[PDB]
RNA sequence: CCUGCGGCGUGCACGUCCCAACUGGGACGUGCACCGGCCGCAGGAACAGCAACGGAGCGAUGCACGUCCCAACUGGGACGUGCACCGCUCACACAU
């Protein structure tokens, strides 16, 4: 279920989207992999990304938090919008694959402008 | 009790001591000294600046001397502390008690969401620079915590809770936050919350309530409502690590001797060297603001010395009897 | 004026910008009345005040 | 003036007709402190000292035939060598 | 309202006195706006009645007013609001308070509010 | 990593591979997040924490 | 009186004998919790959580240059690979690192089978016949003997052949090789996949433990900031090492004559802690709390309760600067001439 | 570390428990700590191969041998007796 | 006699790229850590004194009421009442 996987999650899994908000991002990011230079996957390329725009979807289910505890921040920081899932095996499965992800950056184009500006709304007044 | 609670608590020197027909708990202090030895935690209308309201304090009681233990701009309203008379022998204690405000802020310009000025607030935070609003020596004064209590994008208004090191400039304060927000700001409107241990819920009475106090007072020898608006001055030292001290070393202490530990009946776990302590009697009255030369460690593993030196003396001269010079050895 | 307050379960002074609060009562501003030392109404206050049991002697 | 001169900080963003920047260099500059270009040309005075005791920010009030968005993102300040502060002398 | 709102007009009354004041604004000298202006009107001892609001806060402003009035004998009662009596006034601003004062334009109207009034009685 | 633990009523940490607890709740890692001296998100991290009541200065003790 | 809770070597205060109360108090020095931080820095540890690919020496290197300190060191070492315990102490507990390097060491350590076996109890059996004075080899050379005075393994899966076992162990004991000897014996044959320790002498998992990053973040609040409870809470006095030890409080005039060689002289004794054997390693502390330093006790409990003059105790290790106390010895009733 | 003087006169050195792989397994009852490398033998002093580990309690314990290819582990029985140099035996006091 | 101080090419982190997890590799430049006794210096030679002779208390433009001009719990104007902005002394004290 969608509400204990996201009780699971850590204290700093906030703001959490909710079940509507999960599918269209798992839809989000399974379009932008598509391209090959419209996801940022792993720890280390999202923060070189970040420190170097789009939506950063960080996954709920860390520990310990250390590892990416700072990054809400820079995102905040950056004027990047963000949100955690209830795990991180359905952003690997959405990124076609089956080990998980921490975090995941998504940019923006045309084929998908649409798709994205949504999401974003919904991310923006959450 | 005030001063007396969890009296128990304190490390026992010694129970032998020697009670005096002499003093009066601070709480039941008659009329007349009740208010020499107390102090108001007054309500500030917008008009009056601070001076005023001390001076009108002083001539509806018809006391000596009245002091206050920080400025409230002419315009911000918020809980003011005025001592009354020789009460007013601690509000040097009080120049550093940390301060707490509510401010309702204004920006020039529209910010995207809630959250962009809630992230201005939070990161005002620890020890920043502040100068004084329109001396010119820049200080350095640190905020706590912030918070954005309330905010409204139609009026471009908002109102946030502020705790703050004594002697900040929340005007300035809130020019800095206006100014990281990137829009510009000016506090429109300002109030003291809470002032060093008090703030609303702890006995703030509003300057009509003084004047009625005294108009009770006065046509009916109703001290009550005065009762309920000045409060004893032990009470601005209720925070403060206390040494009860025995009868027959208290006046010692009113003319200026150092507390010694021959006379220490009690000393509250946790004092250390140089720390700012308040010599009580045993019947809760501040008989000094006292620096301690000993921890309560070294307290306790001696039996004679000099315990805690004096800092500035409160209690008056013969409020005790003389009762020096007559200890075990009598020499 | 602009600063006005309401009262959580507990009391504590719940500072807010909006005439009405979320439970839906009025608010109550944040500041004393204004007061001047030539101000003949002591009685008076203090007649209301003790009739409608709102004086701080009374709390 | 300035025979010389040294980097204050570099550009952080614009309030209404201000240059905030960010001020890398620990000292204190001198309120109304005449903020200094690299070719000895003023730009503007300080106006408000704001931010930490460490890494803070300094407010200009830009004043003479210059303008808040003459200078990009990336851009140093320059100040009189002579017109600091001590970092202890606040503390 | 606030607790000292008492006496306190009902509905019917409450429309009765509405229009008490909207005949009474025809002569301003018989109708006294604000609170100062009613302030020293009552204390030179102007005779009427006296509607106040109860959505007044804090209290300690007008809180008074009440007192002086039952003072000099001078009845007087709140109304639900003090927008009501901005709207009586049409001039799109509150007004905590109203002095009446009684002209033949409408001498039963304020005597039939007077009579009520004094009905309505005093804690 | 191989090394996992869950907290036990008292508070003692109970070591093992699983990746879920006795209960249901996942197992946290037992290794502690790896550091850099080159670390620039000392800020960053503290106003996260104090955000979320994690920073140790709030904890009793 | 009730002295239990207080902090440090304070504990218990009034449980100790009292050779006497006389004596006049003098203001230098502060309670360890409450020195300035420079002198808090200066006295302290940190029971640090090794980040799993660095060294321990890295880990004291990264300390020193996180909190700018002259001296730092390590009590026990762990190699590169292994995480858990580390106390590494500032500039003046380094002096109690000795002492410290024969604390006990409590382990948690994952192995692997090299095939599969006939079932767990065959891994505990095995387990419960490596628990003694055990021979040991050092990694990649003289043989050793070591204790493991406990194991219990923790947990056993099958399909992947691992466990996991917790181990209490003396110093020097590497838990590689017991890991290696467990499989030998089982009969199959064995190796370590990761190590932990979950105890570093008397610092447990609970106690105080903190992680190189909230060493930078103290160090960062107290330097922005200026706030100092965060370095109060990663840093904590020396005398955290020195709970255990059995105390020898002095009077104040006698610890600068302790920091400057003197032994532990039986009139400058105030309480001493019931228990003292002779050779045995006490701490010679101050009324305020700060240990003086660390000798060995030439004398036992109850002839200090039955002697006036001579040497209650030797010095080993003084750890408490010089001159922070006055030079008040020599001139007492027998100090006109030696 | 001497790697010549071909073995002399050998005595007891444990009897055969387990095998490990290759490596085999010896349970020592005599006292003396061997050296590292040190070969073994049979009662006729023919070398078997090298010590590899010394695992065990401080008294009793278990030794481990890696043969040269003149031998399989598997070659050897239950209570068959293991034999060492004398002189590459340590007394317990070097350990204890 | 006691004490203090000092001497006797591997991996780690970051940075830029290639590929094929909170990951595991390489290449290119970076800093970081490792691979008891003797010698010399320095201080002091320590049986741990000091239950009072410098402490304390004193002096050195705005706002409110009232009257008028007009134009909310108000913001303006005129003119009145007011309110705020080194010396002395006391014992010289270990507390029955």
């Amino acid at each position: 279920s969608y509400d204990e996987k996201v009780d699971h999650c850590s204290v700093i899994a906030k703001p959490m989207a909710p079940k509507k908000l999960s599918k269209k991002i798992y839809k989000l990011i399974k379009k932008s992999t598509s391209h090959k230079n419209y996801i940022r996957n792993g720890l280390k390329i999202v923060q070189k990304q970040l420190r170097l725009k789009g939506i950063v979807f960080f996954a709920g289910d860390i520990s310990p938090i250390e590892i990416m505890c700072h990054l809400p921040a820079v995102c905040e920081e950056k004027d990047i919008p963000y949100c955690y899932t209830p795990s991180r095996k359905d952003i690997g499965a959405a990124m076609g694959t089956m080990r998980g992800c921490v975090m995941v950056l998504v940019k923006e184009h045309d084929d998908y402008k649409d798709l994205f500006d949504e999401v974003r709304g919904e991310i923006k007044l959450l | 009790p005030l001063l007396l609670k969890n009296f128990d608590r304190l490390n026992v020197r010694t129970n032998h001591y020697t009670p005096l027909p002499f003093g009066h708990s601070p709480l039941k202090r008659p009329i007349a000294e009740y208010v020499k030895a107390g102090f108001i935690n007054v309500d500030k209308p917008s008009n009056p600046s601070s001076h005023e309201v001390v001076s009108w304090i002083k001539r509806i009681l018809k006391v000596e001397k009245t002091g206050h233990s920080g400025t409230l701009d002419p315009k911000v309203t918020g809980c003011l502390i005025v001592c009354i008379d020789r009460a007013t022998r601690l509000v040097k204690s009080q120049q550093n008690a940390g301060k707490e405000y509510v401010a309702v802020f204004s920006l020039h310009s529209a910010v995207e969401n809630v959250k962009k000025v809630t992230q201005g607030l939070e990161k005002l935070r620890g020890a920043l620079f502040q100068r004084p609003p329109l001396k010119r020596q820049l200080r350095v004064r640190s905020v706590y915590d912030s918070k954005l209590l309330d905010f409204d994008k139609d009026r471009n208004i908002g109102v946030f809770w502020v705790s703050c090191e004594a002697g900040s400039y929340i005007r300035t304060m809130c020019v800095h936050l206006g100014l990281m927000l990137g829009v510009g700001g000016q506090m429109i409107e300002l109030r003291r919350v809470r002032s060093g241990i008090q703030g609303e819920k702890e006995g703030m009475v509003t300057m009509h309530d003084i004047l009625d106090a005294q108009w009770a007072y006065e046509n009916h020898k109703d001290e009550s409502y005065l009762r309920r608006v000045i409060k004893p001055l032990e009470g601005l030292l209720v925070a403060h690590k206390r040494i009860f001290i025995k009868d027959s070393a208290v006046n010692a202490v009113c003319y200026g001797a150092k507390v010694l530990l021959p006379g220490i009946l009690r000393y509250e776990d946790g004092i250390e060297i140089d720390q700012e302590i308040v010599i009580v009697t045993t019947k809760g009255e501040a008989v000094a603001l006292a620096i301690a030369l000993m921890t309560t460690s070294t307290m306790a593993s001696c039996d004679h010395g000099v315990a805690a030196k004096l800092k500035r003396v409160i209690m008056e001269r013969d409020t005790y009897p003389r009762k020096w010079g007559l200890g075990p050895k009598a020499s | 004026m602009y600063l006005r307050y309401y009262l959580n379960e507990n009391g504590d002074r719940q500072y807010t910008l909006a005439t009405i609060d979320p439970y839906g009562k009025p608010t109550i501003s944040a500041h004393p009345a204004r007061f001047s030392p030539e101000d003949k109404y002591s009685r008076h206050r203090i007649i209301i005040k003790k009739r409608f049991g709102l004086l701080l002697t009374q709390q | 003036p300035p025979e010389s001169v040294i980097p204050l900080g570099h550009y952080g963003w614009t309030v209404q007709d201000d240059l905030i920047c960010k001020v890398d260099i620990e000292d204190v500059p001198y309120f109304n402190a005449p903020i200094f270009l690299e070719n000895k040309e003023q730009i503007g005075k300080i106006d408000e000292i704001f931010g930490n005791l460490r890494d803070y920010f300094v407010s200009v009030k830009m004043g003479d035939n210059f303008k808040a968005n003459s200078f990009k993102d990336g851009q140093q300040f320059y100040i009189d060598p002579a017109k600091l502060l001590p970092l202890k002398r606040f503390l």
